[PDB]
């Protein structure tokens, strides 16, 4: 199932890692809160249900420090945008919380004594159901179709794509000793060091540990580790290589599917009558549309966000009415008269007036 | 055209009785014709490396 | 929406529009939909005494 | 840099119509002589 | 030594978001009240606080049921919080106090060295300062004003939740094929009942005992109940009730809504200044504060209007009067004395109309 076993992951820049920016390993760049239920859908440089050998582990997360995958569970791991979120499941670079609203998306965790930490700008919203715009779901209600980031992580169609990795600097591998430079490639990982200042050098320390000359400082020979075995995504924080980087596809996980979500169901109003009028005092607990419109060729839709308790006189006729408060259904009106008068005068003027 | 309005009327021929007939619309559609242009979904940016 | 007549009483008259609901299905619950509590309401929609 | 669709657009797309010539159907409950039946019908001039 | 919540026994039920989903959990809230002035929130818990799994009196603990089981968990590890954390300051029976902010939910939530069990409820807690100042977090200093708060004190003040009988626990982890039929393996020492139709509709009523019951073949169709009844419950809506007459006892609900001196903001000082029939008043606001002017005579022409931005208001004050309050400080009260300044400006400033 999980057939990217051979994908690895990265460090990549965030703007916030708890003192500036840095290189953080659980960096992010991707969040997709274009769904309903608060759920939501991040990308990160990460990897999740995978250990750090590549065996299919559950609940844990992977991630590169420098130069190695290491492993946490997710317990220990903590998103949160303005309040608290709930990491729902993981899978591959993508993982499924169950966030409230913000302007910020921040995930951190702990190390001996280290928080790890990504702090980056994305709208996460929340999107409600339905005509009761709510932002905490009820405990009960009437079902409505919505779209949500399903814990389905098959192949439900969508895919992307995983590239050749780009060549690593790093200024570890490299030492003086004494007063020429030494490298030092760490476990047969090969190394592209190219030095500068008259005799600008290729290289390929294959296996070994390679003493240059013409050479006295360290910061004149970059030295860039070749791991070219593990594959990895398009960042747009990683250099590519020059060839052909595109290798295979991935699938994305918690696509947005179809089903039901429990939406509330607004109090029930309180409906006077009148001469071709209704009265509506109404009483709402969150905030709800009002939707009315009349049933002829002029139907005046009226559309109304109500946030306290209102009072609406509306003018109805014998050519109908619908009245739409919050998830009720639509509950039709029509008029007959009892005009104030008898013909047996005040009548004929109020039943078909101009006259 | 109107559900609910239960329409009613006779046939009379004039050697033969009445004929009642009763008709009550339960559902008057309104199929249009449609020609599918486009569909438009959000986007994302494809950063390549 | 609820008066008694005095304070330790036993007699109290409410009228809160309250109507069940459904319970969803696979779970053990008394839903409702009332009115809100217009004491708290008065007390937002005041003006000084 | 460019521009692709998103991957939720299998289930969150919107489709654009070009609607001409509507086919009015009517569903009719119609009793002739204790003879009931319930039947769709068309109103087109001959849909008999 | 006032715990005779001793006869009662915690229960689980649904709350909507579980950090998992749906669920049913140990921590539900069923009720919550924010009715009081500066934060300070009840809770009614599905879990007591203040006793152990025995039974016997400890001080900052709460017992909770996990599939069937009391367990405890110290006070200090269990956290809430509405929109920014809460504190809990005390607990006692089903209810729990805590010191809480202004937010759309709550959610509680503790841990148990490998879990993480929370629970969220969109219930409003909200935040009703005292005084003519609005304020969403008391300050430092000012004066003192009459409030209403949710007390710290665990007696029986006159009001009662109900107590009743708990209506028979379902289980499934008990009905086991062992073998080639189905057994029930009830609890030690406790009876079940078992309600299983599978051809016939067989009912029996086990004391205690593992029996076969035969001609099942699958646990689906077998469906066993569990039968506790030493202890007593709160009316949930969240668990079903029992056939009987089961409505006994009143246990004290704690922490009500009494009186104390709360400590409201004190607005900066007005600078007043004067003229002729009039008062000009330029107004320095720290928080929102509301002005409250009137006239001492039959029109009283009343204004109210919250001041939040440094704002400047010219006045006017006649022979008969004029009052001026501003935030918690004490009414000011102002008259004009006869003033004004060819000669007919003098006449037509006093007793105009001239």
């Amino acid at each position: 199932f999980n057939e990217y076993k051979l994908t690895r992951p990265y460090m990549a820049r965030c703007i916030r890692c708890a003192v500036g920016s840095c290189h953080s390993p659980i960096a992010i760049e991707a969040v997709k809160s274009d769904g309903h239920d608060g759920y939501v859908r991040l990308q990160t440089s990460s990897q999740y249900g995978l250990d750090s050998s590549g065996n299919l582990k559950g609940r844990t997360m992977r991630y590169d420090m420098h130069g190695t995958i290491k492993e946490i569970p997710l317990h220990q791991v903590s998103l949160y945008t303005s309040r608290p979120c709930h990491i729902v499941d993981g899978h591959g670079y993508f993982l499924l919380a169950r966030c409230p609203a913000g302007d910020s998306i921040t995930m951190e965790f702990k190390k001996d004594s280290v928080r790890h930490s990504c702090s980056v700008p994305y709208e996460v919203k929340f999107n409600p159901v339905g005509r009761e715009l709510y932002t905490h779901p009820p405990e009960h209600g009437v079902e409505q179709a919505c779209q949500v980031y399903a814990h389905d992580a098959q192949n439900r169609g969508a895919y992307v794509e995983m590239h050749l990795p780009g060549s690593e600097v790093d200024s570890s591998l490299v030492s003086l000793s004494g007063s020429s430079v030494t490298v030092t490639p760490p476990d047969g990982t090969s190394a592209l060091v190219e030095c500068e200042c008259g005799g600008t050098k290729i290289s390929e320390t294959i296996n070994k540990t390679k003493q240059f000359s013409q050479c006295t400082k360290k910061e004149q020979c970059r030295a860039y580790r070749l791991q070219n075995d593990k594959w990895v995504y398009n960042s747009d924080k990683l250099p590519k290589a020059a060839g052909a980087t595109l290798k295979g596809k991935l699938h994305v996980p918690f696509l947005l599917a179809d089903g039901k979500c429990t939406v509330p169901l607004a109090p029930e109003p309180m409906i006077t009558f009148g001469f071709r009028s209704v009265s509506l005092k109404l009483h709402p607990k969150n905030p709800t549309y009002l939707i009315t419109r009349q049933l002829a060729d002029e139907p005046h839709y009226t559309h109304e966000l109500i946030s306290e308790p209102a009072v609406r006189n509306f003018t109805v006729t014998e050519k109908g009415w619908e009245f739409v408060w919050g998830n009720h259904p639509p509950k039709r009106f029509w008029a007959q008269e009892t005009a104030p008068g008898n013909p047996h005068i005040t009548h004929y003027y109020h039943r078909y007036p101009m006259s | 055209s109107q559900a609910g309005i239960s329409y009613n009327t006779i046939v009379n021929r004039a050697g033969y009785a009445p004929l009642p007939i009763s008709i009550t619309p339960t559902k008057i559609k309104l199929i249009p014709t449609v020609n599918l242009e486009y569909v438009t979904c959000h986007y994302k940016t494809g950063m390549d490396s | 929406d609820i008066q008694s007549r005095t304070v330790s009483s036993s007699d109290l008259y409410a009228n809160t529009n309250l109507v069940l609901q459904r319970p969803k299905a696979g779970a053990i619950h008394v839903p409702y939909t009332q009115a809100p509590s217009g004491f708290e309401q008065w007390k937002k929609d005041k003006a000084p005494s | 840099a460019y521009v692709m669709k998103s991957d939720d657009c299998l289930a969150d797309h919107a489709e654009a119509y070009k609607a001409h010539t509507a086919s009015v159907q009517a569903f009719l409950n119609i009793t002739v002589g204790e003879h009931s039946i319930v039947t769709t019908v068309y109103v087109n001039g001959e849909t008999p």
